[PDB]
């Protein structure tokens, strides 16, 4: 626990965090926007690729130990 | 239609 | 010692990526937007064939599926609504329907207490409508229907496979607005498993008993009467599940939940861990929404 | 490769910069999020609608400001309910209540007595789609109190000529008595009174076999007509069938108008026919039956 | 889901 380790720990633990608000923001933004295919004139299609984000979160955790 |  | 680099990295790495990842987002919403400056459209004929209800218009000669124009009673002005005249001998009113996601289902009291979403839309070429849309009847509807006489009701729903299982009820009703919609049901049989009788399937004694939908009152994320006594205003059923349900505390089905494509989802990609999604507990379990999911009724003979 | 130890202080400041300036980003999008959630809430616009306007019949509406054509709900004197239909309104404020119509076969006319009874088909505020009315509004309309109606029957060749058939104070039965027709009288028109019956050269009583003034309604699970046959069945309709017909506005609808003998299941002429106006064997390309009180045909 |  040392004056750059400290700010390395809570960075850490911001990047765990937005990952999961990101992933999230995600599948919401998802479903939000085919929500509209039924009022709207189209819907923007789309995939969404979570291995990306499930890719990242076991590597930051690789890091982390 | 006339029938028969 | 030389992990600090190691560690600077991936964290620039992702956050980076995270930053693309936004760009994407805004990107893609801000497309959205621009789509929605103006409305999709329909253009339903309307059948001749009218009635009460569906059953009374299958009795009637209208043996299609299709929008049809009903008027439970000359005090309500007639309505649209989808009519399967197709499954179990037909004369089915559909009171809720899901089946790609097209709809939102998260909304306040009044949308869920007058209807929304699309009754019907265009059999490609045709100038009548004959396949059904994602929609809510409406619940002061859906309570005059049910007390004119006995009704029975039929759940059905699809896995993202193509499997199908139903829940029958042979005995349904709901209370008008006075009572929260109040819901019973009784007479249950099928392949789904009765969760809104007697609750979550794999669940023990209180667990099992906090998710029974029978007896419940209705609640939206803007009106709580679940079965939830909580002091926290983020702790409500509505809220945390999606849409506006018969919920209790909370559910072991979840028929007006958040669209899942896939079917597959995680307590990680849900808006607030909770179970939200098209869910029918007693069959595919809690993380699973299905790909179609229906609700519909008809007077019980 | 491995960056000295000041670039740690540098380093650690950069991922917090944009980690912070990523979070910002995220409270905005969702802002918009929220933005485009406002504007999903609308259920796609439906071309066809009703107007508000009802009455007793069209005629009714249309001296009650109606102007356009469309459909509106009407309710007779005597009816449970109220019910659609479709109003055809002039520059004259003549409200015209159809009740059958047909333009294309995309609607089949082979029915059953319920069905006819109810009416089938389908209502469009355009004016472009098939149907029948069905049997008890139309006994409804025409049989309220002191409102004596009339008939005008209207055709169209696949060449583009129209033509017209009038009948005063025209009237439908009720069920008890299988929804009979009658009319006071041939009341003019180029298309020629086929409900008088015709003169098909084939017996003594020329015209009176195949009259309809007077008919019950047939179908074919429910046989009303002069025949020991069931012509409702051989012609695949529904109709005030004689023995059998000399207008036969719901028969099969023939694409190209000129059918024949070997086109008919059983052998008889089945199309929409009118022979005062066209040969047995020609089946009108369009034709409308619509209604309006007595009064208004000009006097 | 239930909340235990
Ligand atoms: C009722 O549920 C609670 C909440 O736990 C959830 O439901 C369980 C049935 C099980 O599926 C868990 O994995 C879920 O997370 C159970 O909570 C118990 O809590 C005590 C501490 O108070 C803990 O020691 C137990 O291990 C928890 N239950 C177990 C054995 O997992 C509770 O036990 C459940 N009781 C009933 C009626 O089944
Ligand atoms: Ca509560
Ligand atoms: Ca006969």
């Amino acid at each position: 626990v040392i004056e750059k380790v400290q700010h390395i720990q809570l960075l850490q633990k911001n990047v765990r965090a937005q990952l999961v608000d990101m992933k999230r923001l995600e599948v919401d933004i998802d479903i939000k926007i085919r929500s509209c295919r039924g009022s709207c004139s189209r819907a923007l299609a789309r995939e969404v690729d979570l291995k990306d984000y499930e890719d990242q979160q076991k590597q930051l955790e690789q890091v982390i130990a | 239609g006339p029938r028969p | 010692n030389s992990n600090i680099p190691t560690n600077l990295r991936v964290l620039r790495s992702i956050l980076e990526n995270l930053r693309s990842k936004i760009q994407k987002l805004e990107s893609d919403v801000s497309a959205q937007m621009e789509y929605c400056r103006t409305p999709c459209t329909v253009s339903c004929n309307i059948p001749v064939v009218s009635g009460k209800e569906c059953e009374e218009i299958i009795r009637k000669g209208g043996e299609t599926s299709e929008m049809y124009l009903i008027q439970p009673d000359s005090s309500v002005k007639p309505y649209r609504v989808y009519c399967d005249m197709n499954t179990e001998n037909g004369g089915w009113t559909v009171i809720q329907n899901r089946q790609d996601g097209s709809v939102d289902f998260g909304r306040k009291w009044d949308p869920y207490k007058q209807g929304f979403g699309n009754v019907a839309t265009n059999t490609d070429g045709k100038n009548y409508c004959g396949l059904p849309g994602e929609y809510w009847l409406g619940n002061d509807k859906i309570s005059q229907l049910t007390r004119m006489g006995p009704t029975e009701l039929l759940i059905e729903m699809e896995d993202w496979k193509g499997d199908k299982v139903k829940a029958h009820y042979g005995g349904f009703t709901v209370q008008n607005e006075a009572n929260k919609y109040q819901i019973s049901v009784n007479k249950y049989r099928g392949t789904a498993g009765n969760a809104l009788m007697d609750g979550a399937s794999q669940l023990m004694g209180e667990n099992r008993t906090m998710t029974i939908h029978n007896g419940m009152f209705f609640s939206t994320y803007d009106r709580d009467n679940d079965g939830w006594l909580t002091s926290d205003p983020r702790k409500q059923c509505s809220k945390e599940d999606g849409g506006g349900w018969w919920y209790n505390r909370c559910h072991a089905a979840n028929p007006n939940g958040r669209y899942y494509w896939g079917g597959q989802y995680t307590w990680d990609m849900a808006k607030h861990g909770t179970d939200d999604g098209v869910v029918w507990m007693n069959w595919k379990g809690s993380w699973y929404s299905m790909r179609k999911m229906s609700m519909k009724i008809r007077p019980f003979f | 490769y491995e960056a000295s130890i000041l670039t740690h202080d540098s380093s650690i400041r950069y991922l917090q910069e944009i980690y912070n300036s990523n979070n910002q980003k995220i409270v905005n999008l969702k802002e918009k999020v929220a933005q485009l959630e406002a504007q999903c809430q609308e259920p796609c616009k439906d071309t066809v609608q009703i107007h508000d306007i009802t009455g007793k019949d069209c005629q009714d509406i249309a001296n009650k400001g109606a102007k356009q054509s469309g459909l509106y709900f009407i309710k007779p004197l005597k009816a449970n309910q109220q019910f659609l239909v479709y109003c055809e309104i002039d520059g004259s404020g003549n409200g015209w209540t159809v009740f059958q119509k047909r333009l294309d076969g995309s609607v089949d006319f082979k029915k059953n007595w319920i069905q006819y009874k109810e009416g089938f088909g389908h209502l469009s505020p355009t004016g472009t789609t098939e149907f029948w009315l069905g049997n008890e509004k139309i006994h409804l309309i025409s049989t309220q109190s002191a409102i004596p109606y009339a008939l005008r029957v209207e055709l169209e060749d696949w060449n583009g000529r129209t033509s017209t058939a009038d009948y005063a104070m025209f009237k439908v039965g009720p069920e008890a008595d299988k929804y009979r027709l009658t009319y006071a009288y041939f009341a003019g028109g180029d298309a020629g009174d086929a409900f008088d019956g015709f003169d098909f050269g084939d017996a003594p009583s020329a015209k009176f076999f195949t009259s309809h003034n007077g008919m019950q309604f047939s179908t074919w699970d429910n046989d009303n007509d002069k025949f020991e046959g069931n012509c409702a069945e051989q012609d695949g309709s529904g109709w005030w069938m004689n023995k059998c017909h000399a207008g036969h506005l719901n028969g099969v609808y023939y694409q190209g108008g000129t059918y024949s003998k070997a086109s008919t299941p059983n052998g008889y002429d089945n199309g929409i026919i009118w022979a005062t106006w066209k040969t047995r064997w020609y089946s009108m390309k369009k034709t409308t039956m619509k209604i309006i009180p007595f009064n208004r045909l000009t006097i």
